[PDB]
């Protein structure tokens, strides 16, 4: 048996397989009885009588020929907050702004959109780790070693001490109410290299009020937020006209003259 | 629950909300299976003279 | 005219003119009632877009 189905879904996709010899709009033939198709493959469920005239628009007539219709095209039926909603396909892309609904079966569902802010923990962890490693490297650069092999290698260079102190300040820095200090959200600002990130306190205080936190941390770019000051300070340091380049250029010219 | 009758995907930036959704019927397509049961795919109706 | 509303003992009023539109109305409702009263237009999924 020949199976004939619509590529699309929805009642509008109804198909009528009509034996008319272009009776529809090529030229009116008044439904000629082409033997084979009219006798085996006409597809208007029970139409030998001219119920649907082959008009110009929606020309979907056919024949009673063979079968009983198997599966009827349907429009998906939704109920959003008591509002009856219907679409052509199971895929609803216009439910809301930036939302897409896909249908699997019928029933009742209760979705809830929450803000996903889990990445903040990873952010703080990465920041504290990088700072710990950097300050460890700096100390090791200007650590006094009783072995005296590297006792104050770069000692006398104010760059390292200025950097360490300035980042410690900007981290310990805050604004008046708004965080009083980074330790407000579990960021346990300990001694240099011993900083720890208390995930519990941060997560708790953010889940309690994510709006104040988001505001104070979006002030970062007025009352510029916390990490904005770091973005400025580290920029001045690592800048092409920054102090790092000053010491570097001095040492680079020294070897030329030498 | 175990089997989500419908799946809602949300992009970034959308405001927070909750949706009370109920589904009652799936979208379908129209199916036609010929009742004329031929025992040969090469069945030729030679009496269809002309076009 | 003045669309006077009363939610949980809180009064809210919205002026309406001859140029009233459903969108304008919804906006005025959601603005005068500062979020207390939700107003939104839904494009009903039917043949005549019966908003």
């Amino acid at each position: 048996r020949l199976t004939l189905t619509s590529k699309e879904t929805g009642e509008d996709s109804a198909i009528s397989f009509y034996a008319g010899k272009k009776d529809a709009q090529g030229q009116y033939q008044s439904d000629p009885e082409a033997e084979n198709i009219f006798s085996n493959l006409g597809w208007e469920l029970d139409k030998t009588t001219q119920t649907i005239d082959p008009a110009k628009d929606k020309k979907g007539y056919g024949i009673k020929d063979a079968s009983l219709h198997i599966q009827t095209a349907q429009n998906a039926e939704f109920t959003l907050d008591g509002i009856k909603m219907f679409r052509s396909s199971n895929t609803v892309t216009d439910l809301g702004v930036g939302m897409t609904l896909t249908l699997n079966k019928t029933g009742e569902i209760n979705f809830d959109v929450q803000q996903d802010f889990e990445g903040v923990t990873k952010a703080m962890q990465d920041l504290v780790d990088a700072y710990n490693d950097l300050v460890t490297n700096l100390n090791a650069a200007t650590d006094y070693n009783s072995e005296t092999g590297t006792k104050g290698t770069l000692q006398g260079i104010s760059e390292v001490n200025s950097i360490r102190s300035s980042i410690l300040a900007d981290l310990f820095d805050s604004q008046v109410v708004v965080m009083l200090s980074m330790q407000d959200f579990g960021l346990s600002l300990n001694d240099a290299g011993t900083l720890s990130f208390d995930s519990s306190k941060f997560e708790q205080k953010v889940k309690e009020d994510p709006d104040s936190t988001e505001s104070f941390f979006s002030n970062i770019t007025e009352g510029k937020g916390i990490f904005s000051k770091l973005k400025a300070t580290l920029q001045e340091m690592t800048g092409k006209d920054g102090s790092i380049t000053k010491y570097d250029e001095s040492l680079t010219n020294d070897i030329k003259s030498l | 629950s175990d089997n989500p009758p419908a799946s809602l995907t949300v992009n970034s930036g959308v405001a927070l909300q909750s949706m009370n959704i109920n589904v009652t019927q799936l979208a379908q397509k129209d199916v036609y299976q010929s009742k004329g049961l031929a025992n040969d795919s090469g069945f030729v109706n030679a009496n269809l003279t002309g076009t | 005219t003045d669309l006077t509303f009363f939610s949980n003992g809180k009064e809210y009023t919205v002026t309406v003119d001859k140029n009233t539109t459903y969108r304008d109305l919804a906006d005025k409702i959601n603005e005068a009632s500062g979020g207390e009263i939700v107003a939104k237009i839904v494009n009903t999924g039917e043949k005549g877009t019966p908003y």
